[PDB]
């Protein structure tokens, strides 16, 4: 039956129902006049539910009549979502008519079971040298791109979309969670101009929205990817800022009556992260390859939101403000980026030995920073001087010009295969290019382009 | 003039208008007032105990943790979202119990003991209590039997015995799970059964750990207990006690067991969530005040008990045998901050710890053990005789070598005792490196400690030490098989074994 | 919290019992006698004594009130006193009266005027207010020398200002601006 | 008359009584039918008391009848407690039957008066070199052994129990407060094998017990030591973790309705510390020599709990994380540890100039360490080179093999006299061993053993 609004504090609305007609947890509700959707979070007792609005609450008053829909928030799924832009409720926002779907799915469901999990270590080549070297990816795996403000996260994801699109022929789901509306318009017009829009489904809940939309939009994009996975396909899922789901759970947490945890976060932080992240996996029916950008607040990696995010991922790419302040892009810290595919029974002994030697030379270069800053390079020993020289050539050769960064520089982008990366870093570590200057190793694709840049 | 308590709701008050007597509802029955975030607040249940199971409709069970004046706060052992206000709740009269037995070996279960591997039902003949009190001081026997992890640095410098608690602490992705899983894998011919408890992990990591146990032939000796990241925080809080009860079945019948808790920090996060949602008052980093007690009631259950306790427990069926339970908790720190609350509590509970550091992990020392900060409280009591005799004083000499190697970085000329100390420390540092999934027996490690500590490595330069070690072990496996088997019977050492290893290394350095 | 927030489920439980058992005027007289007894200074001094139990405070209130309470009203007094909510007893009664005014479809309207209004004038304002509010209205007339003419109607939060003091304030705001 | 349980939240239990029969503060209460005792902490009004259980709360329900005993928690005292292991309530937790005591005492008591105080200055030799050099103990004095997790507080306490309490003609009380059950069993079999157990009373409350046990077990051990002191005897008292008394007082504190103070502690921290520490002292009737090891959280001496324990002690021994991490044990920091008996009128002039010379040379080398770490050894002057070499030999000679640590070193332990220590440190300070290498002074004992070890390098 119908209830009445008794309390409005921000995004959180308390609705009183009759006692034989109290709606369940995660049930959608509709205000009778304005058609605002509410989603039930808590049952407080006394007939009263506490809910979060999926929209603006200005103009709402106490005493408004609220209907219950009997089910959760259900979004369209299937073939009809491709090429289309939708919001959190599944309504189209691209001015292109209704979605002609054949079925709708609720956005809340459980994780797949332990017996339905799928193992696999088949390598996915990205064309980027530092990513293929020190933290390699797998098909059906999970990628985090950690980093602070303005260090590159979106540029790297756009390059990873462009290079992972080469050898992939299935579908893709892109979810914008709490990021820039201008970035959504640019990516849609780029895919529409180059005719790849009909393989990709777009869901957007951006920084301009009330926090219920930002709290629930990644569930909608994951529900569409779960329908594509349960049809037996291989699908790509891209999520720009998963940190922005979490921060939306900050913004409603004290309004839901919760005591705060450490540094003001919600006390249910790891459970909301686990209930979202355990649905992203590949199963035995089909596979999901996922790339997620992860924001780091105030450049602090020991902040609890990235520190809970770290164990949910197969591959972790950590970006650094210091490496980008040296001018090196894509700005990956090679001593902080790990993956479980860096293992000699997956990639072979040669690639693993080259990656361990690169990490050894960069770690011993990192240990000499204060003594190089105070007394200089001249009072090192001779093998230390040779290792600092090879370390600066390794640090310059880890940078790469990108195809999506052609607007920033004018230099053309490069695709480097894995074999050329292993051979070039092996040739730097063995001493084959000790006669080259270090600025010839900067912003080239192969080691042969460093050989041609040295004669200039 | 305080706020409204959860029994101040008008059906309850109108009930008291219709009949003032408390016997309108039975003392073993109640009704759901409120459902929020896995917390169910219940009016009634006047005969409930702390930790008692509560039956909800639909097969859902819960546990009462807050017993207030007017209301009962309960946490749901499963999904909570199907529960509703006005449902009837029942006292079962029972505390939470799990299946125990040797039938759980080879199986992957959840925190309640239901199987999740799809391999059928578990035919356990016995159940036992999840929350239990550790045995008293008169019923214990001192730790004096070895547990071999297969690693040179652990079995030579920080040894673990049967009934000891040894922490594995360190930063993210530097090999904590690798050490614990390889210590489980090395028990496949030892007689010690194993329990691995995964708290807060993702499910694919759990299935990768179970396939890495199955590829190395160790899955049939191991119970796996899983409480993954999308499960309820109550099951994540109760999973180490349930796996501890499953390990303690073997301890109470005069047999030996080993258990890994792969994240006790995530169990502290789950108990912090349950304590904040029950509105218990917080302290440092919003953790509850009883959180040290949360670990200390767990890790004190790992113990070695005497023969008289085993004869009292089995009623004379098992005589003359001790039982033990060895614990390996694992604690994640945040960028080397050991001053946080939960790592301070767990270092203060255990019988020593193994510290793993990110810098030596990046510098190629792959087991990554900081010998200056790591320690064993049982010591040479937890070792065999040949390993105790050959490893005496290695750890403190390596700590003195890390002091001396940073003292003499820019020294022009040093004396002979200093040059000898630095050269010996460089060879022992290179000898302690070891690959993942390659265990070493007692005989191979004693060949390596004889070669480092008797000065057979002083002509071997540093990039050849690992090759010298593998070639010397391959030479004793072709030419002295009865000697390596005789060392591998018990770990014995006398003059004849000493002369045989000395003649074998002298002939290896003569001819190879 | 506010007094109405705490007093809401007691008045709702008493209204649901008195609507279910057809005892609306009995509980309205009982809660009026209980509110007026609990606001007297000697009873208020007795109800704040620290050595008395809650059962003795409920027994003293029941023995004072006597024949104005039936047995479920006495059960209601013991339930109020066991939860330590006796100071809420005026507010509970007020909220009960509001619930009964929504059940019988009536509204209590205060009308203030500059001069005395006759029965024809009150019946005329009551009929206009009954047409607007779709309820049976009950007017309560009062005098004020601050108004120079007209009436002021107050019905809950609804204020209709027909006085010339408000038109003088509108003319002052219109010519000041 | 009896009360009834109205609330159980964790270890804290609220009981309602009738208004003429409210139990007093620190009255013991017995729950009917379950073997659990409650101690009254607060009177909340309206007949309700708030209490802490002295056992597990798994078998407790609301509605259980609770009787009052009319007194505090009383434990057995006298010489019947010798050779026995008791818990916080005084029940035997060995299997040797009942304690046949003739007197029981309540565990809560006043401190002795200002006129009752008596302080001597008699020296107590320990046989540990750094403790005999820089922190000399006093008979009937109070000793702290500060230190973090794993730096050696228990091994140092076992070496002091070996070198003092075995040859002691009087009685001893050991109080295990919130520590490991394995160490408690290990110590009981060590005193049983050495035929020493008949002079020592053991009181144990381990870290897995409820917070009420860990909150009062030190009061139980101190009550038996107070009976032995007020009989006129000279008593030893060893507490392995006095910090666990504080930390359990953390665990109940905000559930008792207290707002928290700084670094998450109870606001009554210094007063609860002073109530326990002011009863340990020696009086004019008898003497108590007490050795307490104090846990330091995360090696921070400016944490409020060790910083409140620093004023209560006569002799403070501070163990460093850095020195134990260099492989040097006993690991006493010789610049951070002082004693009230480090006076020229107590130990003599010669002992005082040797100890201040050692501390001056080590404080100088503490300022020269990073300079040698950046530029090297050759860039100093000649007196700096001689002082750095003499200081490294002083830092190796402070180390000692122990008899109780032979399971950790592999080498046998040494007992070194005071005069051997003063003569050896004076011989290193005067430059009489400037020709020996620094490795000759590591883990040897007397200065003659350093000379014998230098011929084997
Ligand atoms: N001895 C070793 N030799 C080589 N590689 C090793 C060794 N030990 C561990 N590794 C590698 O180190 C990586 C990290 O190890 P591991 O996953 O066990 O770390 P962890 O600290 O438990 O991580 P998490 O944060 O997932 O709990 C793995 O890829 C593993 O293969
Ligand atoms: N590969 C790159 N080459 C050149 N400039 C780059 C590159 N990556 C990032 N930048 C610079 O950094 C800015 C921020 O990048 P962006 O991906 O938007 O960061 P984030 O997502 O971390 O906020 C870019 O607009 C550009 O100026
Ligand atoms: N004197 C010593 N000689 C050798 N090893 C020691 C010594 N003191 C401590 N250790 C080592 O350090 C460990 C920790 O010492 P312990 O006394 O248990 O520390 P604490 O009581 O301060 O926590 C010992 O178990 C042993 O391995
Ligand atoms: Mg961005
Ligand atoms: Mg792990
Ligand atoms: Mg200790």
């Amino acid at each position: 039956s119908s209830g009445r609004i008794v309390q409005i504090i921000g995004a959180v609305i308390d609705v009183e129902f009759p006692r034989d007609a109290v709606p369940s947890i995660y049930e959608a509700l509709k205000v009778q006049g304005v058609e605002t959707t509410l989603e039930v979070q808590q049952q407080l007792g006394d007939g009263v539910v506490r809910s979060i609005a999926m929209g603006s609450t200005e103009g709402l008053k106490r005493g408004l009549n609220v209907d219950s829909t009997g089910a959760a928030i259900s979004v369209p799924v299937g073939k009809a979502t491709l090429g289309r832009i939708m919001d959190v409720l599944g309504n189209p926002i691209d001015e292109a008519g209704p979605i002609g779907e054949e079925e709708r799915w609720g956005i809340h469901r459980e994780a797949p079971s332990y017996a339905d999990q799928a193992g696999g270590n088949e390598l996915l080549e990205t064309g980027i040298k530092v990513i293929d070297l020190v933290c390699p990816f797998a098909k059906g795996g999970k990628v985090g791109l950690f980093g602070g403000a303005g260090v590159g996260k979106t540029v790297n994801m756009m390059e990873l979309i462009r290079n992972i699109a080469i050898e992939h022929s299935g579908y893709s789901v892109f979810a914008g969670v709490g990021e820039r509306t201008r970035e959504g318009n640019d990516f849609y017009h780029e895919m529409k101009d180059s005719n790849v829009l009909d393989k990709v489904a777009l869901v957007y809940g951006q920084m301009n929205e009330p926090p219920g939309n930002r709290l629930r939009v990644a569930l909608t994009g994951l529900t569409m990817a779960e329908k594509f996975r349960d049809e037996g396909r291989d699908v790509l899922l891209f999520i720009d800022n998963i940190y922005r789901y979490t921060l939306a759970g900050t913004e409603v947490s004290a309004l839901l009556g919760r005591m705060p945890s450490a540094v003001g976060y919600q006390p249910t932080l790891a459970e909301e992260m686990g209930v979202l992240q355990e649905r992203i996996t590949s199963t035995k029916k089909g596979s999901i390859t996922s790339i997620q950008a992860v924001y780091v607040p105030a450049d602090d990696l020991t902040d609890p939101s990235p520190a809970t995010t770290f164990a949910h991922l197969d591959a972790t790419v950590v970006l650094s403000r210091d490496i980008a302040s040296l001018g090196i892009y894509p700005a990956v810290d090679p001593l902080d980026s790990t993956s479980r595919q860096l293992d000699p029974l997956v990639i072979g002994q040669d690639h693993y030995d080259t990656a361990r030697g690169v990490q050894y030379v960069l770690q011993r270069y990192k240990e000499l920073k204060d003594i190089i800053a105070i007394l200089g390079m001249d009072e090192l020993s001779e093998a230390d001087k040779l290792l600092v020289a090879r370390a600066r050539k390794i640090q310059r050769f880890l940078s790469q010009p990108f195809f999506v960064a052609e607007v920033f520089t004018g230099s053309p982008g490069k695709y480097v295969s894995l074999k050329d990366t292993i051979a070039g870093f092996k040739g730097i570590l063995n001493g084959d290019y000790d006669h080259l200057p270090e600025q010839a190793f900067y912003m080239v694709g192969g080691i042969e382009e460093a050989v041609e840049k040295a004669k200039k | 003039m305080q706020q409204l308590n959860p029994s101040e709701i008008s059906e309850i008050i109108k009930g008291r208008i219709e009949k003032l007597d408390v016997a309108s509802q039975a003392r073993n029955e109640g009704t759901i007032v409120s459902v929020s975030d896995g917390i169910v607040r219940i009016y009634g249940l006047a005969d409930v105990m702390y930790g008692e199971m509560i039956e909800f409709p639909g097969g859902v069970y819960g546990m009462a943790l807050n017993l207030e004046q007017d209301s009962v706060g309960a946490v749901v052992l499963g999904e909570y979202q199907g529960l509703a206000e006005g449902m009837n709740a029942k006292c079962t009269g029972r505390i939470l119990e799990v299946p125990v037995g040797p039938e759980l070996l080879g199986r992957v279960v959840d925190a309640l003991g239901n199987p999740i591997d799809g391999k059928g039902p578990i035919d356990a003949k016995a159940t036992d209590a999840v929350e239990k009190v550790a045995p008293g001081v008169i019923w214990r026997k001192s730790v004096d039997q070895p547990v071999q992890t297969g690693y040179k640095s652990v079995d030579a410098m920080i040894p673990v015995g049967r009934g000891q608690r040894e922490l594995i602490i360190g930063d993210r992705q530097i090999g904590k799970t690798a050490l614990a899983v390889d210590a489980i894998i090395n028990q496949k011919d030892s007689g010690i059964k194993c329990v691995y408890v995964a708290i807060g992990q993702k499910q694919s990591t759990i299935a990768n750990v179970v396939r890495k146990l199955e590829e190395n032939g160790a899955l049939a000796n191991t119970i796996v207990v899983a409480a993954s990241a999308s499960e309820s925080a109550a099951l994540q809080y109760l999973a180490p006690y349930s796996g501890c009860t499953m390990g303690e079945y073997f301890r109470d019948r005069g047999e030996d067991a080993l258990i890994v808790y792969d994240d006790l920090s995530k169990q502290a996060v789950a108990y912090r969530q349950i304590s904040l949602l029950l509105r218990r008052p917080p302290g440092r980093e919003a953790y509850p005040g009883d959180v040290f007690y949360l670990h200390s009631r767990l890790l004190e259950r790992a113990s070695r008990v005497s023969e008289e306790y085993v004869e009292k427990f089995t009623n004379g069926a098992v005589t003359g045998k001790t039982g033990s339970l060895t614990a390996l908790p694992i604690i994640e720190t945040q960028a080397g901050d050991v001053s946080a609350f939960v790592p301070t509590n767990v270092i203060s509970i255990t019988d020593g710890q193994i510290f793993l550091e990110s810098a030596m992990f990046n510098s190629g020392i792959r087991p990554a053990v900081n010998a200056g900060i790591s320690v064993s409280r049982v010591g040479g009591a937890a070792q065999t005789k040949i390993i105790k005799k050959l490893s005496g004083g290695i750890r403190t000499a390596l700590a003195q070598y890390r002091e001396l190697a940073a003292f003499a970085q820019f020294a022009s000329d040093l004396d002979e005792a200093t040059r000898k100390q630095l050269e010996h420390g460089q060879r022992v540092t290179e000898l302690m490196k070891q690959k993942q999934y390659a265990p070493m027996s007692i005989a191979e490690m004693s060949l390596s400690l004889y070669a480092a500590e008797r000065g057979f490595l002083q002509d071997v330069e540093i990039a050849k030490v690992g090759s010298f070690e593998q070639a010397l072990i391959s030479y004793f496996q072709r030419e002295h098989a009865a000697l390596l088997a005789k060392i591998n019977e018990k770990g014995d050492f006398n003059d004849e074994i000493d002369a045989g290893i000395k003649a074998g290394i002298e002939k290896f350095k003569a001819t190879q | 919290a506010e007094l109405t927030t705490l007093a809401r489920p007691y008045a709702k439980a008493a209204f649901e019992y008195a609507q279910a058992h057809q005892q609306l005027a009995d509980w309205s007289a009982a809660l009026g006698v209980l509110a007026a007894v609990s606001q007297d200074d000697t009873v208020r001094q007795l109800l704040k004594e620290p050595q008395l139990t809650s059962s003795a405070k409920a027994q003293s209130l029941i023995d004072v009130c006597g024949d104005k309470l039936n047995a479920p009203a006495q059960n209601f007094v013991r339930t109020v006193a066991e939860n330590k909510r006796l100071e809420l007893l005026p507010t509970i009664a007020e909220m009960y009266e509001q619930l009964k005014a929504e059940q019988e479809k009536s509204v209590e309207v205060e009308v203030t005027s500059a001069f005395t209004l006759s029965k024809e004038q009150q019946d005329k304002l009551a009929k206009a207010l009954s047409a607007r509010l779709s309820r049976e209205v009950r007017l309560h007339a009062s005098e004020d020398a601050s108004l120079i003419g007209g009436v002021i109607i107050r019905a809950g939060d609804l204020v209709i200002d027909g006085s010339v003091r408000g038109k003088l304030a509108k003319l002052a705001e219109a010519l000041k601006s």
